[PDB]
């Protein structure tokens, strides 16, 4: 039976939890598309004690017009396909986050910040995100990095130079990232235009067509439960669906999702039987052709990037296949990935598949551990004055960050 | 220029209304199905859910 | 790719042998039991088209 | 399961390590003095030194002559060729009588060869030929255990082309033979069309590449026959093979000479080894005087196998002489070239043991009171007749709902199926009616 989600927690703090040693403790801000995750670096403690503000990245303002609201509670959100592209709907998302974390007082946030961004970020987008940050909030110095690569940095066996493929899958994108000597080989990195949002959207539209008698009973927040709790990824889809074909297996494995009641009441207050549907929603990232979409999918793409290298460095970078982010949470994901990988390697060769320690939070914990180390490496950060000579389309090439290129944007 | 390439292989053909493998497609509704009971089922659907299923696959349906 | 034709449907017998259309599904996985004399294995193996000697007697 | 048959209970000579016989062992009973002699023959065949030496088993019907001859084939085992033939096989309509003797003498000598069987199989990922004309062709293969690349010669490429192979097909290559087999299209492409004439198979779940050590057996006769007439060369695909019907033919002496000379080359190079085997000419008294005379030459030849003969005749006329009698139906001239082993009639207690060994081989339970009755009936008739009644008796026991033969079952069967002796008594009485 379905549950309902929680809302409106009580995060309130003093003006700044400044510890011993250096006073400018940075904010660690994972600016996610599904949800934002934000908090103080809190140095000198091994386990990250409190990743506060776990909240959905969505805002309310309706037919009333005169007000808007920002916490977990018609709706809007600041992103287009995992790049932020909104003005004040970004501000009132930052404002919520700062106010609930506490801030000093004066006409700026006194603390430096580390902020996640898109695997590639359009130059205009980076420029705007820098302007909307330095101008309005007055931050002293800033760092941009990629969610996935922070999660890798967290999960590495050692704080040392590495190579691998990162497999990442968030709200509206999945990416395959080849990395060599700690550097993202962004020349031949690739992404797929699908993700967990689109899975839920498909599972919704399926069950709407299965039970037209009660369109209103099924809605995204209930699709979330069946997709998180009750769905799994096949080892081989055309074989799973084949064992699902016989009634004696079906009845033993179909999921009985009881709606809340007011004929045994199921003619409207149905038990929403999900069978094959609990496979067809996860599978979208491996076979986007279950939707209309003609793209290679996470299987053909991995082969298509992996055959663009010399045969020795393939055998190097496949030694660390890493799973992180959103959709990798499905049960069975490691097994499907390592089976699909076994067919596309030399007959006796070796590979290894690692799953992130906490697939959803390790991006933030990574950004924490990174900033807490690189406090004083002033070649890594963008300082407030640099933004006055370099127009905002500028970045500092540390590991776990997008590849910079010399370029400039006309503005007046 | 980071977009993944189109797939090389031809697409598998799963049934609309159950997801099982579909040997067959109906010449009038243009949905696709696996068995006789599924062909009995589809013929009893209204136009709205028929175009509704086709729209999941960006088929001719607009 | 072999086609076998069994006549024409009764409803288009007008405008040749006639029959009612089949029941069940269009594509059937059938199973066929088949048997061959031990001699008939031997003769097929004798020549380029050994099976003719199974009729003509030239074995 | 395997069908039970007339000798399936005998498993060897069953001698002890000193060479002496045991009373009852390896599915034989009795006959110590006569089957210790086969022990010496087995050592002679295992010694490999000799050629053309020969043996005659002699004695009345039903005394064990073919059982002992088959027991020898067990003690040698499948390493060594053992060619059985019946005297009456000599009278072909395609070739002279001595040619049939000479073919069968060659069949009893084997080449034993070793090689590493090596197999590649899976879906074809790519074909790429490699200047002016094709030097080699690269091919890629895939299975659910991995991928490989191979480097083919243009002869193999011609064979792939002939099989109509293209990328996405599932293929078996055998690297030794140059054998190539198409097995259908890989099912990942099964949706290329809704209807198309191909047959689609799943991607193989086995290894891309496999190795074995195998042993090839071939006789000198196989070399003779393959090399004498032009090999047809038709994998069908060539209508000229339709016109000229095969026939057997007199293999020339010259060709056997060259074959001997080439095989000697390979057993010097260590590529092959030689196994002198046995030819069992059973039913020997059915040979003609021409053939008996030709044996005086072939048994002297310093290449010939060991030959075993058997016969059941007394002092009958030699076939083809119209006149001359001789022991065992064999000419005295040849009978002075063989060592003779005599074979002796069974006492009643021996037959009881044979009957029980047949019963438990054939699968039948029999009570002691019934087995004593088949023992008695065997003394009145013959061993080969008492052993026939076991199965029909069991089948009546089964119809009457019982597991085991009892006296009234064998007694009923005895009245229902006659012996040759008692049927002959009927023919002597109703003499004028047949
Ligand atoms: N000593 C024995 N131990 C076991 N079974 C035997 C023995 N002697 C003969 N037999 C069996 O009895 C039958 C005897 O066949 P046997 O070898 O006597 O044929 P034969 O008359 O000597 O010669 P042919 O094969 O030409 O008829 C077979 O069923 C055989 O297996
Ligand atoms: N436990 C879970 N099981 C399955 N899917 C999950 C789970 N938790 C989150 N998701 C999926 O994760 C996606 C969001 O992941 P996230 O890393 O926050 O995205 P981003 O970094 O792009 O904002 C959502 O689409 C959601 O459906």
């Amino acid at each position: 039976p379905f549950r309902d989600a929680r809302a409106a927690p009580d995060p309130v703090l003093e003006a700044g939890p400044v510890a011993h040693g250096p006073l400018p403790v940075p904010l660690v801000l994972d600016n996610g598309s599904f949800q934002v995750r934000a908090g103080w670096a809190c140095p000198g403690q091994d386990p990250g004690p409190e990743p506060r503000l776990q909240f959905r990245a969505v805002c309310a303002r309706g037919r009333g017009g005169a007000r808007g609201a920002s916490g977990p509670q018609m709706l809007r959100s600041p992103f287009d396909r995992n790049v932020p592209v909104n003005l004040e709907l970004q501000e009132l998302l930052l404002d919520y986050s700062f106010q609930h974390l506490g801030v000093s007082s004066q006409g700026c946030v006194d603390h430096p910040i580390v902020l996640t961004e898109a695997v590639c970020n359009p130059l205009y987008s980076r420029q705007m995100m820098s302007e909307l940050l330095f101008e309005c909030y007055g931050i002293p110095k800033v760092a941009y990095g990629i969610d996935s690569l922070f999660s890798f940095y967290h999960n590495k066996p050692k704080n040392s130079m590495c190579s691998g493929l990162i497999i990442s899958s968030g709200y509206q994108c999945t990416h395959v990232l080849p990395i060599l000597e700690g550097r993202l080989d962004a020349k031949n990195c690739k992404r797929i235009n699908l993700g967990g949002s689109q899975a839920a959207g498909y599972l919704q539209r399926l069950l709407q067509l299965k039970y037209p008698g009660h369109l209103a009973a099924i809605t995204l927040s209930r699709m979330e439960e069946i997709l998180h709790e009750h769905s799994y990824i096949a080892e081989d889809y055309v074989e799973e669906l084949h064992k699902w074909r016989c009634p004696d297996y079906y009845e033993n494995n179909v999921h009985k999702m009881q709606l809340p009641f007011s004929v045994f009441n199921l003619a409207a207050y149905h038990q929403l039987f999900v069978g094959t549907e609990r496979i067809r929603a996860p599978e979208i990232i491996f076979q986007p052709s279950l939707i209309g979409e003609e793209q290679a999918g996470i299987a053909e793409t991995l082969q298509y990037i992996l055959d663009r290298y010399p045969k020795d460095i393939q055998e190097m970078l496949v030694q660390n296949v890493f799973l992180t982010g959103g959709n990798t949470m499905y049960p069975g994901m490691k097994a499907r990935m390592e089976k699909e990988l076994l067919e596309m390697r030399p007959f006796r060769s070796s590979f290894q598949v690692q799953l992130a320690s906490n697939p959803v939070l390790d991006a933030w914990y990574g950004a924490r551990d990174w900033a807490l180390n690189h406090l004083d490496d002033n070649e890594v950060w963008i300082t407030r004055k640099e933004y006055e000579e370099k127009g905002g389309e500028y970045l500092k090439e540390h590991c776990a960050s997008n590849i910079y290129v010399p370029i400039r944007l006309p503005k007046q | 220029s980071i977009d993944a390439p189109p797939s090389f292989k031809p697409a598998k053909k799963y049934s609309d209304v159950s997801g099982l493998l579909a040997n067959y497609t109906d010449p009038q509704s243009k949905l696709r199905f696996s068995t006789i009971e599924e062909f009995s089922y589809i013929r009893r659907l209204p136009s709205d859910v028929v175009t509704g299923y086709l729209a999941l696959r960006k088929a001719t349906s607009i | 790719g072999k086609i076998s034709k069994l006549g024409r449907s009764f409803t288009r017998a007008r405008d040749t042998k006639f029959v009612q259309c089949p029941d069940g599904e269009l594509q059937k996985r059938k199973e066929v039991v088949h048997t061959v004399s031990l001699h008939e294995i031997d003769v097929i193996n004798s020549r380029t088209q050994g099976f003719l000697a199974l009729f003509s007697g030239d074995t | 399961t395997q069908r039970i048959a007339s000798h399936s209970h005998v498993k060897g000579l069953g001698l002890d390590e000193s060479g002496l016989a045991k009373q009852a062992a390896s599915g034989l009973v009795g006959q110590e003095n006569a089957r210790e002699a086969c022990g010496v023959i087995v050592e002679l065949i295992k010694s490999k030194k000799m050629a053309g030496r020969a043996v005659l088993l002699a004695g009345p019907p039903g005394t064990g002559k073919t059982a002992l001859a088959l027991a020898i084939a067990q003690e040698l085992g499948s390493k060594v060729p053992f060619c059985p033939m019946v005297g009456s096989e000599v009278y072909s309509t395609e070739i002279k009588k001595t040619e049939v003797l000479m073919e069968n003498f060659r069949r009893a000598i084997g080449l034993r060869i070793k090689e590493t069987k090596e197999v590649y199989e899976g879906e074809v990922t790519e074909l790429t030929p490699c200047g002016k004309t094709i030097s080699h062709v690269i091919i890629g293969l895939k299975t659910a255990k991995g991928t490989k690349q191979l480097k083919l010669d243009p002869s193999i490429f011609e064979s792939l082309q002939k099989e109509r192979v293209e990328a996405g097909d599932v293929i078996y290559i055998e690297a030794n033979s140059g054998a190539v087999k198409r097995q259908g299209r890989c099912d990942t492409y099964a949706t290329e069309f809704d209807l198309e004439a191909e047959e689609y198979v799943p991607l193989p779940k086995g290894d891309v590449h496999k190795k074995k050590e195998i042993i090839q057996d071939v006789t000198l006769h196989d070399l003779d026959v393959a090399n004498a007439r032009p090999q047809g060369g038709q994998d069908i695909l060539s209508m000229m093979g339709q016109l000229m019907k095969p026939k057997k033919t007199e293999i020339t002496d010259k060709l056997r000479g060259e074959i001997n000379k080439v095989v000697n080359k390979y057993i010097d190079q260590g590529i092959a080894e030689l196994v002198p085997g046995v030819l069992f000419v059973d039913e020997v008294h059915m040979l003609d005087i021409e053939c008996f005379t030709y044996l005086h030459r072939a048994l002297e030849s310093s290449i010939a196998p060991i030959v075993i003969f058997a016969s059941n005749r007394g002092n009958c006329v030699i076939r083809g002489t119209e006149d001359i009698t001789s022991p065992h139906g064999i000419p005295l001239d040849l009978l002075d070239r063989v060592m003779i082993i005599r074979t002796m009639l069974y006492t009643p207690q021996e037959m009881k043991q044979i009957i029980k060994i047949r019963a438990q081989t054939e699968g039948i339970n029999i009570s002691e009171e019934a087995l004593n009755h088949l023992g008695e009936i065997g003394t009145k008739t013959t061993l080969r007749y008492s052993v026939q009644l076991l199965t029909p008796a069991n089948l009546l026991a089964k119809i009457n709902g019982k597991d085991s033969i009892e006296k009234e079952h064998v007694e009923e069967i005895s009245e229902l199926f006659y012996d040759a002796k008692s049927s002959a008594k009927i023919l002597a009485d109703q003499q004028d009616k047949y």
